[PDB]
């Protein structure tokens, strides 16, 4: 490998500021520029700014309210973006990307979800979803897990620590009384469960929490 | 090995250093100037060559004060360098022409 | 500052068909246009640089053409994994700018939803809550209705629906419908049912269970 | 011369490939570029690509699916175009042309009709068309010949091995049960036939067949 490592999430009170990090690996040149790009939910990519770590000069998008200040630490190969005095306009995914000074973003970080809100961080509750007793099985079976009453976004759901990828749906969260809820779905051949184990893994970056939940038949 | 050949050699090395440093510094000067085209390293290097040889192609040029300051040094290095090769060839021919009159 | 126009915003194609995405610059930028793919919840990924140059790792299926103001990214024979937003980006003049994006959408064969009802979990009931979850999975087209009934009477309070974007595995859609009650409200009804109305069947697809 | 010689036709199964040839004569320079141009029936000219035989470098139309590979044989003054994995999209006339490196196609080949189809090559049957017994003659008379049940396109019809050109119509083929049919018409002063002979010559490049048919009065 991961060339650019960003923290999954930052919650920020309205008016407050936050420093986003971006730790680079692989090849580093003197020529390297680190860029930041803002994406609001359901919207496109917005170029915020650039820094050259070797010299420490930074340029910014003139066309938008300057929220950002770019710094870099030469020694720890980390670029920082200080976003200050945020409002709900500033709630978005902020990507960092690396450009070799030749014009194109070779590689991007996974992005930091920044949520501006007065609400408390809350880890999710994870619940199994195994069929009822009376449900008839096809050649396939569908299992899931319910991730509810968390804030802020996002969560990452994987199945069998990432080894199960075919047959997986994760629904977009819905937001109700300052808490989010989603569910994720997994389909495996009906023969292979429960004799082969099926576990949902639920990471909530904002609360530094990760929980597993095995899906077993109802007793 | 005569001064004029050492000097021409030196000026060539020093000009290639100037073209690379100039590439790097032009991009560094010009990024952040809306409309600037002299903002990636490869074409910056082409720019520095066409500046040093004073070709004035007109496909790329700096629009900021520090880019233009960088441009001036590159031009001066290019005209001096190529002038010094001329001086070096003059010396060579004046020599070969002394000998050819048994002076 | 250079404006990149990507029209249309959405492009529908059938599986295996050729597709072209357009990017128009507000002034000539030679070949300084680069193309990115961004799948649902994913970061951008460079596909094509300087208008036409391959990146290693990218299927040969992808190509780029154009110079000046008019640029085209093409996929010969689209497939499900191509379902994403596609962006263009200029590096001719400062600052770098992005196109507003074009979504690729595949028109596949109609497919009926696989419906699954889940009773709430014992762990959840333990905390005085009860969510009944229904999955309408792998259907097409994306228009569909879901109806709840408790003990044969329709229900609308306490129902939250979520739809996925077109699946990059099979070009289908999926939706969740989640009926949330209190342990108490759940404890004083027998039968919970989820009914799915889709284009592929005149009859609803129904799934129920009894709390018993 | 004839500066550029191309084969009249190639039949190709869908999925299969084919090499088109283009043998140059007259003046050859180091500077010479050989171009290829695609024309689909009822459509315009499409630039496919270029090669410089003296150096062997080739460039291609970016805007279209790369079907082609250009080579040249310096010794035999022949340029080749390898079209691979064809479909019915690729059915067309492919012209070669010569450009002196000064921008314009001085001279073109006669073009190769490439048909992508699963159907068998079939030579045509040629039939006379002499008037009936009861038909009254003007100062002119009309004769013809019927070229039917051939595949693929094209055929070339001439009259009196090419010496008869004034008063000639050849109708576009119609296609019926994977076989083509056309007819051609010739008008000569009524006095001059049959005392002066009238022969249709029917070349079918795809089957390497050429047949004559004399038009004589019905017995």
């Amino acid at each position: 490998q991961v060339q650019l490592q960003q923290p999954g999430a930052e919650l920020v009170k309205p008016g407050a500021s936050v420093k986003l990090s971006c730790k680079a690996s692989g090849y580093t040149f003197t020529s390297d520029w680190i860029h930041w790009v803002k994406q609001r939910p359901g919207h496109g990519l917005e170029w915020i700014g650039e820094i050259i770590p070797s010299y420490g000069r930074a340029n910014y998008n003139e066309k938008i309210q300057k929220k950002a200040t770019l710094t870099a630490d030469k020694s720890s190969s980390t670029a920082f973006m200080q976003l200050s005095s945020l409002t709900s306009e500033d709630s978005a995914v902020y990507y960092c990307a690396r450009e070799r000074g030749d014009g194109y973003f070779a590689v991007w970080g996974a992005g930091t979800t920044v949520t501006v809100s007065s609400a408390k961080t809350t880890p999710p509750s994870v619940y199994p979803l195994a069929p009822g007793s009376a449900a008839q099985t096809n050649s396939m079976v569908t299992l899931g897990c319910l991730v509810k009453g968390y804030f802020p976004e996002p969560v990452t759901v994987t199945w069998n620590s990432g080894s199960l990828s075919s047959g997986v749906h994760t629904f977009p969260a819905v937001l109700q009384s300052d808490l989010y809820t989603l569910s994720s779905s997994v389909t495996v051949p009906s023969s292979s469960w429960p004799s082969e184990t099926v576990t949902c893994n639920v990471a909530h970056p904002a609360s530094s929490t990760k929980v597993d939940k095995k899906i077993v038949p109802r007793d | 090995s005569a001064l004029h050949w050492r000097a021409a050699g030196a000026a060539t090395v020093l000009l290639v250093i100037v073209l690379l440093a100039g590439s790097y510094l032009a991009v560094l000067a010009e990024r952040g100037a809306p409309g600037a085209q002299l903002i990636t390293y490869p074409r910056a290097l082409w720019w520095s060559v066409e500046t040093a040889t004073t070709v004035g192609y007109g496909d790329l040029y700096p629009v900021t004060l520090w880019g233009r300051c960088v441009a001036v040094v590159v031009m001066v290095a290019g005209i001096t360098s190529f002038g010094l090769v001329t001086a070096a060839l003059a010396t060579w021919f004046v020599g070969r022409e002394q000998e050819r009159r048994g002076h | 500052d250079i404006l990149l126009t990507q029209s249309p915003a959405i492009l529908s194609v059938s599986p295996g068909e050729r597709v072209s995405f357009s990017c128009r610059a507000s002034q000539s930028i030679g070949t300084d246009i680069h193309w990115y793919q961004q799948r649902t919840n994913g970061s951008p990924r460079l596909l094509i640089k300087y208008a036409s140059e391959s990146i290693s790792g990218i299927p040969s299926r992808f190509s780029g053409s154009g110079s000046g103001t008019d640029f085209t990214l093409s996929i010969n024979s689209v497939e499900s994994e191509d379902i994403a937003n596609y962006y263009c980006q200029q590096s001719n003049r400062w600052p770098f700018t992005f196109g507003s994006g074009t979504k690729l959408e595949i028109k596949r064969a109609d497919a009926a939803p696989t419906v699954s009802i889940f009773p709430p979990s014992s762990e959840q009931l333990t905390s005085g809550g009860a969510s009944v979850v229904c999955f309408l999975n792998n259907f097409y087209p994306k228009d569909i209705n879901v109806k709840w009934k408790i003990d044969g009477s329709e229900r609308q309070n306490g129902v939250l629906n979520s739809w996925t974007d077109q699946d990059s595995k099979d070009s289908t859609y999926s939706m969740s419908s989640t009926l949330t009650l209190t342990k108490d409200e759940y404890e004083r009804h027998n039968s919970y049912t989820c009914e799915a109305t889709h284009k592929t069947s005149t009859s609803p697809i129904v799934k129920s269970f009894n709390r018993n």
